[PDB]
């Protein structure tokens, strides 16, 4: 809203963190990459150190 | 030992997952060294064509 760009559209996609490293890669590839999103945010896990 | 010739990122991911789950040594030969940050030591990637 605050940007003057007209040819740029902002889309927000939410992906929860799977509680397993085995299925984390599949979930990331099936959703994040398939959306052709620009940049991905990395968030700290709920555990203090993981 | 497992021998494979993956051609895509999905095939490499499937091979790595199978090697990790089955707890067996797996080696896949690719034409070019596909980047991978996986720390699993059971999956090996063989670059037939190395860097120039």
């Amino acid at each position: 809203k605050r940007h003057g760009s007209w040819k740029i559209q902002l889309n927000a996609t939410s992906v929860t963190h799977k509680p397993n490293a085995i299925q984390m890669a599949l979930s990331v590839c099936e959703d994040l990459i398939s959306s052709q999103v620009y940049a991905i945010l990395v968030s700290h896990p709920p555990t203090p150190n993981d | 030992a497992l021998l494979a010739f993956p051609q895509s990122q999905g095939e490499m991911m499937e091979l790595d997952l199978v090697s990790l789950v089955l707890h067996i040594p797996v080696i896949s030969i690719v034409r070019h060294e596909f980047p991978r940050e996986s720390q699993n030591p059971l999956h090996l990637q063989l670059s037939l064509e190395n860097s120039l």
